[PDB]
């Protein structure tokens, strides 16, 4: 169906002596492809997955000059909303920013992102409609005064719906074997005794691309919320994710009991009963 | 891609 | 400054077994600020050259990461991951359970 590409970057100040620790990252839906460290010895833009690596020496140089770029404005912008905050040099601080692109299914622009945080809260965000912004405060308000002045908002929106949308759709076709597949969850389910009388039944999901999905129990046909536990999905690290769903049931009575699992990957829901 | 120039300064 | 607890998950990325060649997860989530030290442990003895993803981080801002490393599961070695950040009251100690 649709599909993403995403860029993470976070700058933390490090108050003794030295430039900040920034870290970059790049997405396309669920798998990595990039990453720039500024901790690492390379000092440049590296690959992440096979399909980015057949790019050429060009596309590397620049996309470790771009990032650099937007690290030097980290490192400034740390020094600014210092002063904005009225915080001293003693301090470490963070700044997160987000943005990215959605296609559709055949390849045409969706929806665009951006989004910056200061200290793990919104600071300023790009709106809906793209050429507008959100200020979450007096620091974030000078911050956009600035950006309306300079047009910030058209030459994101232009990326957006450019060269973020072209350069997606290469990376889906150059990374189609992997990206465009869906790898259903592997199930099984597990019974562990708490007592004599009550024991848990435990319903597993495995090695599924990408992350989304959706384990739910039912008792006698009827959804059950009730004594269940539900794990965040999980990464495998090989590229596929895990979940499971847990629930407790009077021990004899475990019949009663259904797994559903939902997956983009299971072209009907599952069901697993002990 | 990244953005060619990064964000704007703050 | 806002503090955000990290979420911990100790598992291996295959269906354990006894003998058969895995790799033991510890995923850490949901937490703020980035400083955090994750470390795998082998019978209460720091495992040594654990990798980790790259940091990255959800909707709400909070990070997550990957801590992990190639291990071969046995009957008897105890596995756990040790995580020290500024939100825990003291370092938290999760054992590897092949059931969760």
């Amino acid at each position: 169906g649709s599909h993403s590409m995403r860029y993470f970057y976070t700058s933390v100040s490090r108050p003794g002596r030295g430039e900040p620790r920034f870290i970059a990252v790049g997405y396309v839906d669920d798998t990595q492809f990039v990453r720039f460290d500024s901790d690492a010895a390379s000092q440049r833009m590296e690959p992440r997955a096979p399909w980015i690596e057949q790019e050429g020496p060009e596309y590397w140089d620049q996309e470790t000059r771009n990032v650099k770029a937007q690290s030097q404005t980290d490192r400034v912008d740390l020094g600014t909303l210092r002063g904005y905050y009225n915080q001293s040099e003693d301090g470490s601080h963070t700044i997160q920013i987000m943005y990215g692109c959605d296609v559709g299914p055949d390849g045409r622009f969706l929806r665009g992102y951006r989004q910056d945080a200061y200290d793990g809260k919104d600071y300023i965000a790009l709106n809906e409609d793209l050429r507008s912004w959100t200020a979450a405060d007096m620091a974030a308000q000078i911050t956009k005064r600035k950006w309306e002045a300079a047009h910030a908002a058209e030459q994101q929106r232009a990326y957006l719906e450019g060269r973020c949308v072209e350069w997606l759709r290469r990376y889906l076709e150059n990374g189609k074997e992997t990206l465009q597949r869906t790898d259903p969850p592997k199930t099984h389910m597990t019974h562990h005794p708490i007592s004599d009388h009550e024991a848990t039944l435990r319903c597993w999901a495995l090695g599924f691309y990408p992350a989304e999905i959706t384990l739910t129990w039912q008792r006698d046909g009827e959804d059950q919320t009730q004594d269940t536990e539900l794990v965040e999905t999980r990464p495998a690290g090989d590229g596929t994710f895990q979940k499971w769903a847990a629930v407790v049931v009077p021990s004899g009575e475990e019949q009663r009991y259904t797994c559903h699992v939902q997956h983009e990957g299971l072209p009907k829901p599952l069901t697993l009963r002990w | 891609r990244v953005l060619v120039n990064g964000t704007f300064l703050k | 400054m806002i503090q955000r607890t990290p979420k911990i998950q100790v598992y291996s990325r295959h269906p354990a077994e006894n003998g058969k060649s895995n790799f033991l997860n510890c995923y850490v989530s949901g937490f703020h600020p980035s400083d955090i030290e994750v470390d795998l442990l082998k019978n209460g003895e720091r495992i040594e050259k654990v990798e980790h993803s790259d940091l990255s981080f959800s909707k709400d801002w909070s990070f997550y990461l990957l801590y992990y490393t190639e291990f071969t599961p046995t009957e008897k070695d105890e596995y756990a991951c040790r995580v020290n950040h500024v939100t825990l009251s003291q370092p938290k100690i999760v054992k590897w359970d092949r059931d969760m």
